[PDB]
RNA sequence: AAUUAUUAUUAUAAAUAUUAUUUUAAAAAUAUAAAAAUAAAUUAUAAC
């Protein structure tokens, strides 16, 4: 109660003491409070076939020992993004969805692993078949962009020399659209002359 | 500290202003909106702590990771200016 | 996290609203109801459920999205 | 800002001065104490919508831009909304978290180079255009005849073909050197008022006007 | 100034629905809640007139109709 | 009387060169606490700041609605149940802000429109 | 053979009502967040008008809201 | 639960309403509660 009592209330306090039940609010003191208070509903664990898609790929890259705690390490390495909705338990949801549907059986030697792939190594061949050569195709369609993204500069390599020759187009007038109210008549004419002293000889 | 979709900002913890701590609407740094910023990072105390020096609040860890990343690159803009005027 | 040697949180093993500035966690611009294919409002409605996984599947932040009457 | 408070005497810019702020003549031998310059806190500058678009306008004319040309270009405008080279550093920190500027350095060189990000360049053209939609129309001598524009209406297409930079050797200074005569004729005044938004944070509100100094 | 009625035209709900959201849910619907026993109204004394908590708080009256559409379903909806 | 606590009347000193209370009077409060308080009769049409009323007119016009009246009366029911004596029954309770009553304040109401 | 009708057994009329009080309990919690914006949004909108009528009233009366000192103290680029 | 009292009576549904009860200008014991020492959360402390 010192944190509450001490006059100048700190910042941690203001976030800790909040147990409100509005959207995007303190979840701890929404969890901490009564079961009649929490609307902290069940963690949406994804057991998608997508969660199978980042499963049958990895094991055929490394099917050795102890693949139940450092299997998530692969998920913390092989990262376009992980796989486990909750690294904690979804990676422990990975074997049970693999153990069921007849996909993966464990391997036990000094410790428990995920090796041997349970006689489905044929469907792992034609999974990686739908990997690199699927990643190969889409990265060149943006190279079609990047075969003209070179041109993106080149189509405005002239225009940035053009529309910065347009950036004077108005100023040249406005350089003298304000000279009007200062009246040089010598620095005024020459500033229009020295521009047109070489403008007509160009082309 | 307070971050939504557009931009960012720095606030503080005026003890009267608590019901704004978690979600204070604010004019976003980007073009225009009265965006409903949320609470991301603690950034230390307003008033001092009784018989505790000014460093006892502590901003945050990630807030150090913020100005060292948001501002951060004083070596990338020592152009036209340094800490002086 | 690789907090050096199991130096994570003691009592809950997790804190509330750890600083999220590192990843903005913003809803996509292109989106779909994962099962019913309905466009989804950005951030001022509760009529869409975000499934932000460690992985990323559906839109551009790719945590799954349903409509509240589309999760069945 | 003063004559020689923080930067030695002789550091004056032909920029938008602040309203009511006199050039308070600091004597020559004056110096700070190195322990007085310790705190050295100063006034926060307006980094808002007016300077930003302005900051982009000069970064839009020059999609790459280097150190000195960062400020050496702000002198080449009819209306400026800067007061110092630190007011240039100030908005730049803002324009990074606006996603407007991701400037880098070229590895072959050793200078830092401006670049409006391509995740936003297509739209900031409207922002430089919404400044531009009446930037050309409001001109006075444009709208006084046709033979001034018609003595030049044909050069813009023949310049960038065979005499492209030939004109750019002049299109930088001579067309802008009169603005220096004009900077002594019409600056802008960064009239400001402090206030506080209902969240509580302090901020200012700047009423920018052109100074009819003459 | 912000007016709920001139606001509900932007939401199309109605007058008597936006208000029920900004007063406790026993002043419109049929849930459990006790008002205060002085608001209950009195008789007519020799001196004083009568009272009634539909003539004293016409705004706080239960909108038994709006309860029909929202929280209770009909019998002719499930035939 | 509730608790024998001596009541002091703190105030700011210089109020002649002030801006917003240049000629206000504090013998007793206003008629209904949401009006511009009494003024020294020598300065009737004195121009107050134009914004310190925009936070007042915006405010003094929430006590003018029928719902506030249904707060003002309900508040009695709350009190007599809460034991506070001397609170007359919520039946015979005059409204705070009526329509006709306001015309007296609509008297000096010809400043800008 | 006729189209299938599972009768209104007390359970299915118990779920048909649950399905109703939910959306109502959602709708309230939905447009409790709709006028909430129109109030907050219009508040600041009214306020930004207030700082601007306040502003262009000070610029006409010498009230600089800056302290007893003149403007020269702000010209110093010092706090002091 | 003797009550307008230690109290979300919660079977269900839920998530950004500031939605409306807490006196006092002194001093000790006590009661709660609290900067410093014989890699961890602890001490005891009958100390501000």
């Amino acid at each position: 109660a010192a944190a509450a009592a001490a006059a100048a209330a700190a910042a941690a306090a203001a976030a800790a003491a909040a147990a409100a039940a509005a959207a995007a609010a303190a979840a701890a003191a929404a969890a901490a409070a009564a079961a009649a208070a929490a609307a902290a509903a069940a963690a949406a664990a994804a057991a998608a076939a997508a969660a199978a898609a980042a499963a049958a790929a990895a094991a055929a890259a490394a099917a050795a020992a102890a693949a139940a705690a450092a299997a998530a390490a692969a998920a913390a390495a092989a990262a376009a993004a992980a796989a486990a909705a909750a690294a904690a338990a979804a990676a422990a949801a990975a074997a049970a969805a693999a153990a069921a549907a007849a996909a993966a059986a464990a391997a036990a030697a000094a410790a428990a692993a995920a090796a041997a792939a349970a006689a489905a190594a044929a469907a792992a061949a034609a999974a990686a078949a739908a990997a690199a050569a699927a990643a190969a195709a889409a990265a060149a369609a943006a190279a079609a962009a990047a075969a003209a993204a070179a041109a993106a500069a080149a189509a405005a390599a002239a225009a940035a020399a053009a529309a910065a020759a347009a950036a004077a187009a108005a100023a040249a007038a406005a350089a003298a659209a304000a000279a009007a109210a200062a009246a040089a008549a010598a620095a005024a004419a020459a500033a229009a002359a020295a521009a047109a002293a070489a403008a007509a000889a160009a082309a | 500290n307070a971050c939504h979709v557009p931009g960012d900002q720095i606030f503080l913890v005026s003890n009267s202003f608590t019901r704004r701590l978690l979600t204070r609407t604010d004019h976003c740094p980007k073009c225009d909106r009265l965006s409903t910023f949320r609470f991301m990072s603690v950034s230390g105390m307003v008033g001092r702590m009784p018989y505790k020096p000014v460093d006892t609040p502590g901003p945050s860890y990630a807030t150090l990771y913020w100005r060292k990343q948001r501002s951060g690159k004083i070596a990338s803009q020592p152009l036209n200016e340094v800490c002086n005027k | 996290t690789a907090v050096p040697h199991e130096e994570a949180r003691s009592r809950p093993h997790f804190p509330a609203y750890t600083e999220d500035v590192d990843q903005p966690m913003v809803v996509p611009d292109g989106v779909c109801c994962f099962n019913c294919d309905k466009p989804i409002d950005g951030d001022d409605i509760n009529s869409y459920v975000w499934v932000p996984s460690g992985n990323a599947r559906v839109p551009t932040t790719q945590g799954y999205f349903f409509h509240v009457k589309c999760f069945k | 800002f003063q004559a020689g408070v923080h930067t030695p005497h002789g550091s004056r810019y032909n920029a938008a001065r602040m309203k009511n702020w006199p050039v308070q003549e600091v004597p020559q031998n004056f110096n700070f104490t190195n322990e007085q310059r310790f705190k050295a806190k100063a006034v926060p500058r307006d980094t808002g919508k007016i300077p930003r678009d302005f900051l982009l306008s000069v970064l839009y004319r020059n999609q790459p831009c280097e150190v000195a040309s960062l400020w050496e270009h702000c002198l080449h405008d009819p209306q400026i909304v800067l007061d110092s080279k630190r007011h240039l550093r100030e908005v730049l920190q803002q324009a990074r978290a606006e996603g407007f500027v991701s400037f880098e350095k070229d590895a072959v060189t050793d200078r830092w180079v401006c670049h409006l990000t391509r995740e936003r360049f297509e739209e900031v053209r409207a922002l430089v255009g919404a400044r531009a939609e009446a930037q050309d129309l409001y001109s006075g001598l444009r709208g006084a005849s046709a033979t001034e524009t018609s003595a030049y209406s044909e050069s813009f297409r023949e310049m960038n073909e065979d005499t492209k930079r030939e004109h750019f050797r002049l299109l930088s200074e001579q067309v802008a050197d009169t603005t220096t005569h004009l900077r002594k004729f019409q600056r802008m005044e960064m009239d400001y008022l402090p206030y506080t938004d209902l969240n509580g944070k302090v901020n200012f509100m700047w009423w920018y006007e052109m100074s009819d100094t003459r | 100034r912000f007016n709920l009625d001139e606001a509900a035209a932007e939401l199309q709900l109605d007058e008597a629905y936006v208000a029920s959201l900004y007063k406790p849910l026993h002043y419109t619907y049929s849930m459990k809640g006790q008002r205060y026993p002085a608001e209950q109204g009195r008789t007519s004394r020799p001196g004083s007139l009568a009272a009634s908590r539909d003539r004293m708080f016409p705004l706080y009256r239960r909108n038994y109709k709006l309860n029909r559409e929202l929280r209770v379903l009909d019998h002719r909806r499930i035939s | 009387r509730s608790d024998n606590v001596a009541m002091y009347f703190v105030e700011y000193k210089n109020r002649d060169m002030s801006d917003n209370h240049k000629g206000e009077d504090y013998t007793a409060g206003p008629e209904r606490f949401f009006l511009p308080p009494r003024i020294i009769e020598t300065e009737k049409g004195i121009q107050r700041p134009p914004h310190m009323q925009m936070a007042f007119d915006r405010w003094a016009s929430k006590f003018k609605t029928e719902e506030f009246h249904h707060w003002w009366r309900l508040r009695h029911a709350k009190l007599r149940y809460w034991g506070v004596r001397n609170v007359p029954h919520p039946s015979d309770v005059d409204p705070l802000w009526t329509e006709k009553e306001e015309e007296e304040w609509h008297n000096e109401m010809l400043a800008n429109t | 053979r006729h189209l299938p009708v599972m009768p209104m057994t007390p359970r299915v009329v118990f779920e048909h009502a649950q399905e109703k009080r939910i959306d109502y309990a959602k709708k309230m919690h939905r447009d409790r967040r709709l006028v909430e914006q129109l109030r907050t949004h219009e508040f600041w909108g009214w306020y930004m008008k207030l700082q601007r009528v306040r502003g262009r009233w000070c610029k006409e009366h010498g009230v600089s809201s800056r302290g007893v000192y003149g403007p020269a103290v702000d010209a110093a680029e010092l706090w002091g």
